[PDB]
RNA sequence: GAAUCUCUUUGAAGUGUAGUAUCUGUUCUUUUCAGUGUAACAACUGAAAUGACCUAGGCUC
């Protein structure tokens, strides 16, 4: 179809606008434009037969006329990225590249690590851990050797991190003395400063994993950093920072050759290179040795004290992360920091001015919660009782933010009742009179008030009185806000037993259930269900056989939040109140919901069918099973799967002596989706019940027999989906016979082709192995263990594999090797006593 | 036991032994054709199911019709599967190294196997 | 793709459990990796090394573990030969 | 596209089919008993039966068979002509003649566009077996038939009577049949066909 | 992954952490993502944790989770349990071609 | 709110990732040799006999 025409990439195609090489060279072309600039049927099937033919057409054409595609800057997201999937199946297809190539591509696909999204810097290391394979060592050192000498401070960067995937991908070991050549070069400047970073993104994508290899990067460290280059002295310092976070405290016996020149460099040169620095030693804290942490910390808190003024940002950062990982040090008293750093710090960093950017705010809230720790948490908060109030929103909202991580490690038991009365009051404050949009006062306050919950009694009640005016509002955001608070308040109010107090937050609720916002709707369904969950059943107001046939047109609203809290709620009544509601009406549940599950959300619709089995408990078995059966005629994979997944759920509160029967018939209805949608169920209702399978299993023998020789290759596959449930929870029960049986009709199954079937397959007879056992199972392994067809042996060499991994041992008998069979055999194993 | 393509197994000495070790059971023979396993004439002929006469006395064949609401009682269902089913089995099954190939119908020798029975 | 995952996959099971065979595996290869694990649980229980040590008759039953220890090793027949 | 037609499953046993060949089978998908194939819509259906090899088998189904062991355009006005059957004597048996009548230039005056007027009027010797309504058969008729004039038939009781034995010296210009050639006259001119 | 192909895990020798899952993928056996009778809580190297990384949910790989992951009981008896680390290091064709879509 | 009159009626569609099956269309040997390939095929890769004689064949030239 060619959906989508790109009139100037295609031009730049050219080739045909209306000879093997000719019909090779268009027909590549002709895909490659299929999966740019095409329709979505269209572009699936030309990456299939791309890479089928992948290995066909010569990776000269392929890449000449692919790669430059990527160059223009009229490509989209979308598009380059169609692009750059091919790149990497036919890369990880081919496996072998000459050098010419595999610099275009590495320089191609180089710069999607620096892109801002992790989406595009995955698949961006994706590329370059295939490559990496594909070229080797020697390729790709000569690759990024000419590069480093670049000028290019783009290009440099971009070869920085792509070298470090490949460090990763074929190991630093092998690297390594490339890293010693950028890295020792007295020859460049920018390959001394390049050869550093490499280092950092080494250290940053290794993880944990730098500390077998930091002997050899700490050398470029020790050596390099004594450069007279700022520059260079700098990115030092930083490396010190990620590989002594990534080094985690172990690594301190390697790290203690650099720790002295740091010193004596921020003694000296001051400014962002003792920015830099203090970054480094910062980082080198945590993993001090006791007494060097009780000396080089003292040491270090002077100079950040003295630096607390620094005008700058960067050096502000430095600094709070330096009193982070300082926070930890047992050598510094939290007599000290109370007396000291505490006081000259809340005065210092919580001017207004800091809450104005959130990326500074950030590490100002987390090194605020480090410093909770060793901090008195009454202390910590009584400095955060004055912020709490002022008139700056986002100066709040940070605020908030320290009381939220705060309280939720520490909690508010420190606190005295008055500076405790001084928080609620605050809170409440600042809740009311919040100006911006966003989600975390209910939950900070919520968290709060989870932390301390029967001391609220006398504030528990104004808080409610805030709740409800904010209930009636004219904004929807503060109305979902508010009713998401309350629904976070719900559990607290019980333990004052205000029981009545929660009868008219249901009525008021209840009443305003009818509003138009759905955003807001779901919010206060979400109370509902906290209410109804807390409080008794009968003390409920409305009462609930009230408020369920309100929720019954609810569940056509669409969007999605409305369904979720209401598909929440009317299972919550299901398990609940089985009485209440008519079973007339839960009727029109089941068709509603039977309705409603065709919604494209995987948490709507699993929780949609986890409520079919309150339902069934509730109400008839037989009943259910009827309308979901009716539905099970309908050609959408979503509504047969999930009504599937009802049946099996059914099943299992119910019990499957009921279901089974019916489901059976339901097979014996001609029609494929019908009966594949029994199979499933099955499946699922198997399961989903442990224990009762096994006197059941019988009467599914014969239902197999149908369904395993069936000639459609889906319903082979979802009843070897069956015989993996069934066979697992059903294994050692004495059913092998059965099993026996089951298994002699899927062996021949075992050539089938296609991923789903042999994975099914497999599956299939793993499970088979465990109720069997091997030795059977074994017994038409070996059979079929060598053979010459070369394909019976790598299609049963597969299922020996398997049975390897599970089994070794237990197979240990049951190997048929006799002394004319091998010519060592095993001397130990004739001999009798 | 041991065939012709045989000859071609890359270890024949060893594959003739465990192919002819005793317990072993030879590959179902339905590789070497490109049928994909099943081209059957007979699959079009197949019976699509047939209750097993135990479930069948549970009526509900009558109550929903599946060729081209049904309450039933509690004691009744349980009572089939377990007072009425628990000796119950399948009459055919198979047997240690019974492989069902392609051209093969199970039913026939089912009433083979009860009319050995029946018929004296 | 998904037949190239079982690739990796066969990479990984074979680097952790030692023998798995893929595909083509030479009877010498395979048939080392069945006298590995079969003298690796004669060892391995200290049952059945109980048994084994009696039925031998060895003096001390450690000289039967170690020796199929040893003899997982090709060259111990030879050696047991230079004896 | 099915064009409402019914057509039964595999298993339920055979009211009859336009071709009694496509099937269902246990499962839902449609089937060509013969080649053997699956078809997932009655689009593919058709598709096979257009398809080359669906006749093959066909012909091939047909070759097993035998191993066991101008007619659209055909103008109809459906008017019974007028005949004059007369028993007749020779020598030495009997047998029967008939004279059959035909328009005299009332409407033939529109149409002469040499299709077929050339063809003479033609006999053939049918079964009852087979009838439009199916009720009582076992007799013989000797019909004849020309293009716009309705067909007429003669019932035959007698097994067999001026079934002769080597009339004429064997010349072989078959026409349409041995019957034909060897005992009926068209009197083109005067439109007045005899049969004996 | 059982369902998404092109997902790779980790399988290395699983430490004393415990794997996190978000509220989005709650319920899931990592390995088949099913959600019935789970039994023991996921460990993972300590290759997979270290910083911010650990957060992510060792199902869909991006979002931070809070719970922890449990294996059903089938895998459990399949021995997939103890096999290694699981984790999914690749984000995938699928939620790669969706944030593309989108946006 | 109540009272009266006339007339009328009843008695919504939709998406993407991987993968599968099934039609139909279309293709097909002049003969050999050798290699790859295959379980063997198949398939693929290379070359090319021309002449004479006898009743498919030739220790033929
Ligand atoms: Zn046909
Ligand atoms: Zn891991
Ligand atoms: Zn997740
Ligand atoms: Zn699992």
């Amino acid at each position: 179809d060619l959906m989508f025409f790109k009139p100037s990439d295609h031009k730049y195609f050219a080739d045909v606008i209306s000879n093997k090489d000719e019909k090779k060279e268009r027909t590549l072309s002709m895909l490659l434009l299929k999966i740019k600039n095409g329709n979505t049927a269209s572009r699936r099937t030309s990456m299939r037969i791309l890479t089928d033919k992948a290995v066909t057409f010569g990776p000269e054409m392929i890449f000449n006329r692919l790669l430059p595609i990527l160059l223009d800057r009229s490509l989209e997201d979308q598009e380059r990225h169609l692009m750059i999937k091919t790149i990497d199946r036919v890369l990880y297809q081919l496996g072998d590249l000459t050098k010419p190539y595999v610099h275009k591509i590495l320089v191609v696909a180089a710069p999607l690590l620096i892109d801002e999204d992790p989406m595009v810097r995955s698949t961006g290391q994706e590329i370059i851990t295939n490559l990496s394979t594909v070229a080797g060592l020697k390729t790709i050192l000569t690759v990024m050797r000419p590069d480093i000498e670049n000028e290019d401070e783009y290009v440099r960067n971009v070869t920085s991190r792509a070298a470090a995937v490949v460090a990763k991908a074929l190991g630093v070991n092998q690297l390594l003395p490339f890293i010693n050549a950028a890295c020792h070069s007295r020859k460049s400047w920018k390959a001394r400063h390049t050869g550093i970073k490499i280092v950092q993104q080494i250290g940053i994508l290794l993880g944990i994993g730098v500390l077998n290899h930091l002997t050899g990067l700490m050398s470029c460290i020790k050596d390099c950093l004594m450069d007279d280059h700022v520059p260079v002295r700098i990115v030092t310092a930083h490396t010190l920072s990620t590989l002594a976070e990534n080094s985690y405290p172990y690594g301190i016996e390697v790290f203690n050759v650099v720790l002295e020149p740091l010193w004596k460099g921020i003694r000296s040169h001051r400014g962002k290179v003792l920015s830099s620095f203090l970054k480094a030693v910062g980082s080198m804290i945590p993993l001090m040795d006791p007494e060097y942490a009780g000396y080089y910390t003292t040491e270090a808190m002077r100079i950040i004290r003295r630096e607390f003024d620094s005008p700058d940002d960067e050096m502000k950062k430095t600094i709070l992360l330096v009193l982070q990982k300082c926070s930890a040090v047992e050598s510094i008293t939290p007599k000290f920091l109370r007396e000291e750093i505490a006081p000259e710090f809340f005065q210092k960093f919580w001017v207004r001015r800091v809450a104005l950017d959130r990326p500074l705010n950030k590490v100002v809230t987390y090194t605020t919660v480090t410093l909770a720790k060793k901090l008195g948490c009454s202390y910590t908060i009584d400095k955060l009782l004055t912020p709490l109030r002022d008139e700056a929103e986002p100066f709040r909202t940070m605020a908030v933010h320290a009381v939220t991580r705060t309280v939720n490690l520490l909690g508010t038991a420190d606190l005295d009742e008055r500076l405790e009365t001084r928080l609620i009051d605050a809170l409440l404050i600042a809740f009311q009179e919040q100006t911006n949009s966003d989600s975390i006062i209910f939950k900070g306050f919520g968290a709060v008030t989870v932390s301390l919950d029967i001391r609220m009694k006398p504030f528990l009640a104004p808080i409610v009185s805030t709740i409800l005016n904010h209930l009636k509002h004219k904004t929807p955001l503060v109305r979902q806000h508010a009713a998401d608070l309350c629904a976070i308040l719900i559990p607290v109010i019980k333990n004052c037993h205000e029981f009545e107090m929660l009868n008219k937050l249901n009525i008021i609720l209840y009443e305003s259930l009818g509003e138009v916002y759905p955003e807001v709707l779901g919010s206060i369904i979400n109370a509902m269900y906290c209410i109804t969950s807390v409080m008794d059943l009968d003390k409920l107001q409305p009462p609930i056989n009230q408020i369920l046939p309100t929720l019954t047109p609810i569940l056509r609203n669409k969007h999605r939040k409305v369904e979720v809290n209401t598909i929440k709620f009317v299972g919550l009544i299901g398990k609940l109140a089985p009485t209440y509601a008519p079973p007339k009406e839960w009727m029109r549940i089941c068709f509603e919901l039977l309705e409603l599950l065709k919604s494209t959300n995987k948490e709507i619709r699993r929780s949609a069918n986890a409520t079919f089995g309150f339902i069934a408990e509730a109400i008839g078995p037989h009943d259910v099973l009827v309308a979901l059966l009716n539905n099970l005629k309908v050609q959408e994979r979503q509504l047969r799967v999930c009504t599937a997944v009802a049946i099996g759920i059914v099943a299992k509160v119910c019990g499957p002596y009921n279901v089974l029967p019916v489901i059976m018939n339901e097979y014996t209805t001609p029609e494929t989706n019908v009966q594949n949608g029994v199979l499933k169920a099955m499946s699922f209702m198997f399961e989903y019940i442990g224990n009762m399978s096994k006197d059941y299993i019988y009467f599914i023998t014969p239902l197999l027999e149908d369904a395993l020789t069936d000639r459609d290759l889906v319903h082979r596959q979802t009843a070897s989906n069956v015989i993996t449930h069934l066979a697992l929870n059903c294994s050692g029960t004495g059913h092998e016979d059965a099993f026996i049986h089951l298994m002699n009709l899927l062996i021949p199954n075992i050539f089938e082709t296609s991923p789903h079937a042999i994975m099914r397959i497999l599956e299939g007879l793993e499970a088979l192995s465990q109720a069997l056992g091997p030795g059977l199972f074994m017994n038409y392994i070996w059979a079929g263990l060598f053979h010459p067809a070369k394909n019976v042996r790598k299609a049963f060499w597969r299922v020996y594999n398997n049975m390897y991994v599970m089994y070794q041992d237990a197979m240990v008998p049951f190997y048929p090797v006799t002394p004319d069979n091998n010519e060592e055999y095993i001397e130990e194993l004739d001999l009798v006593l | 036991i041991i065939e012709w393509y045989d000859c071609d197994a890359r270890y024949p000495g060893l594959l003739a032994s465990i192919k002819c070790t005793k317990n072993v059971i030879p590959v179902p023979s339905h590789w070497q054709s490109k049928k994909e396993y099943l081209s059957g004439r007979s699959l079009l002929g197949k019976r699509p199911f047939e209750l097993p006469d135990i479930i069948k006395k549970t009526n509900i064949e009558q109550m929903r019709s599946t060729l081209p609401a049904l309450d039933l009682d509690y004691k009744k269902l349980h009572d089939v599967f377990f007072k009425i089913g628990a000796n119950w089995k399948p009459d055919h099954l198979l047997c240690f190294g019974d492989v069902y190939y392609e051209n093969r119908n199970l039913f026939e020798e089912t009433n083979w196997k009860r009319m050995v029975d029946h018929k004296r | 793709a998904e037949k190239q995952r079982q690739l990796k996959l066969q990479k990984i099971y074979k680097q952790k459990y030692i023998g798995l065979g893929d595909e083509s595996t030479t009877r010498e290869q395979w048939q080392r990796n069945v006298r590995n694990d079969t003298l690796n649980t004669l060892q391995g229980h200290s049952a059945s090394l109980e048994y084994v040590s009696l039925s031998r008759g060895d003096l001390s039953i450690r000289d039967t573990r170690i020796h199929l220890l040893k003899s997982m090793s090709p060259g111990y027949k030879a050696y047991l030969r230079e004896e | 596209l099915s064009k409402g037609e019914n057509v039964p499953y595999t298993f339920q046993d055979e009211q009859v089919r336009s071709n009694p060949y496509i099937y269902k089978n246990h499962s839902g998908k449609l089937v060509c008993k013969l080649c053997n194939t699956m078809h997932m819509s009655w689009s593919s259906v058709e598709r096979h039966l257009g398809g080359k090899k669906h006749g093959l088998n066909v012909l091939r189904r047909g070759i097993s068979i035998e191993k066991s062991s101008d007619f659209r355009q055909q103008q109809k006005i459906i008017e019974a002509k007028q005949s004059l059957k007369n028993n007749g004597t020779i020598p030495g048996s009997v047998g029967l003649a008939i004279q059959v009548n035909y328009s005299s230039e009332v409407k033939e005056n529109s149409v002469d566009s040499d299709d077929k007027a050339k063809v003479p009027p033609l006999i053939r010797i049918v079964s009852g077996l087979e009838l439009s309504d199916t009720k009582q058969k076992g007799k013989k008729f000797l019909v004849i038939a020309y293009e716009p004039f309705e067909n007429i038939a003669i019932e035959l009781p007698p097994n067999e009577i001026l079934f002769s034995e080597n009339n004429d010296m064997d010349n072989n210009n078959d026409g349409v049949d041995e019957l034909n050639k060897k005992c009926t006259f068209w009197d083109a001119i005067s439109k007045l066909y005899y049969v004996q | 992954s059982r369902h998404q192909f092109d997902l790779i895990m980790c399988l290395k020798q699983p430490g004393v952490q415990t794997g996190l899952l978000c509220e989005k993928c709650d319920g899931k056996c990592p390995i088949c993502d099913s959600y019935v009778r789970p039994k023991r809580k996921v460990r993972v190297c300590e290759n997979c944790s270290f910083g911010k990384q650990a957060k992510n949910c060792i199902i869909c790989n991006l979002n931070v989770g809070v719970n922890d992951a449990f294996y059903c009981w089938e895998c459990c008896r399949l021995g997939k349990d103890k096999d290694g680390c699981p984790r999914i290091l690749n984000l995938g064709s699928n939620r790669l071609d969706r944030h593309f879509e989108k946006k």
